[PDB]
């Protein structure tokens, strides 16, 4: 899933 | 894609050493001087039985909420490292996946104090005694005696920024899809690290510092006293443990 990680390195 | 990606000259090398400790700088969570100044307040015999007192459950949140806290600062510090940005979704994951704990545990040596061998946790430092009532003594006693031998290299700020860099940028991770373009930027960042301490003459702590199955073995341990955790208290970790930690140590 990785949702909150994918999340966390897309929040630019 | 990046200019780490490549071999890189003296001068590059420099600006690399300024750009990692910056990034640190912006990223290290807990101020250095702050941690120096609180070592004079320790918890009381009272405070220390009070969390021997609590129950296994809510010591496992507790600390599974400030770890959390600490990845989320280690996620910071990867987004601001020179070349992390510019690898792929995938190798940025498996990266901070295997990583980020790791980085913790190196941060760690900061907020512990080797004159009295206590830790920084919630306000106050305390022994090891303090955690008891997680259940796990041989994981916590290990992370102390790290952070013990840790301290004992009397790390600057600087060499803590560029270490922690290393210890991240990993280029035998499993599941590595660019592994050349990792591999290039670990080996800048292993010359800017070998760089600063040259200049600085404290090239004598490579010997010093600890092998890097010690690392992953501390975290092979936390995933594994996690397991038996999760059998004794399964709803405890589905319902209150931080969604980012059940992500990179549940699965
Ligand atoms: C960046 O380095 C550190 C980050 C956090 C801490 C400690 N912070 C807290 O206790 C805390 C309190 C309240 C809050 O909202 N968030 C965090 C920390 O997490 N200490 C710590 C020390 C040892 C352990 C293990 C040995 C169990 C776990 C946590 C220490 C060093
Ligand atoms: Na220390």
């Amino acid at each position: 899933k990785h949702k909150i990680l994918h999340r966390l390195l897309q929040d630019s | 894609e990046n200019l780490y990606f490549q071999g890189a000259s003296l001068t590059e090398i420099e600006h690399l050493v300024q750009s990692v400790c910056k990034s640190y700088r912006e990223t290290c969570q807990l101020r250095l001087e702050d941690l120096l100044r609180q070592r004079s307040n320790i918890f009381s015999r009272e405070e220390v039985t009070g969390y021997q007192r609590k129950s296994m459950w809510e010591m496992w949140e507790r600390c599974a909420h400030h770890l959390t806290e600490a990845i989320q600062y280690v996620v910071e510090f990867a987004k601001r490292l020179s070349g992390f940005m510019e690898l792929c979704q995938n190798d940025q994951i498996v990266l901070l996946k295997a990583g980020a704990m790791e980085v913790v545990l190196v941060r760690m040596c900061r907020a512990y104090n080797a004159d009295n061998r206590t830790v920084f946790f919630e306000g106050k430092y305390g022994g090891m005694e303090l955690f008891r009532a997680l259940g796990c003594s041989e994981l916590i006693s290990s992370i102390f005696d790290f952070s013990h031998s840790l301290s004992a290299l009397h790390f600057s700020e600087d060499e803590i920024a560029l270490y922690t860099a290393l210890v991240l940028i990993n280029a035998h991770r499993p599941g590595l899809q660019e592994k050349r373009k990792v591999e290039q930027l670990q080996y800048n960042l292993e010359l800017a690290f070998h760089h600063h301490l040259c200049k600085t003459h404290r090239q004598s702590i490579l010997a010093k510092l600890p092998p890097k199955g010690k690392l992953r073995s501390l975290c092979s341990q936390h995933v594994e006293r996690l397991q038996i955790f999760q059998h004794l208290h399964p709803i405890v970790v589905q319902a209150a443990f931080p969604p980012l930690y059940k992500e990179l140590f549940s699965g």
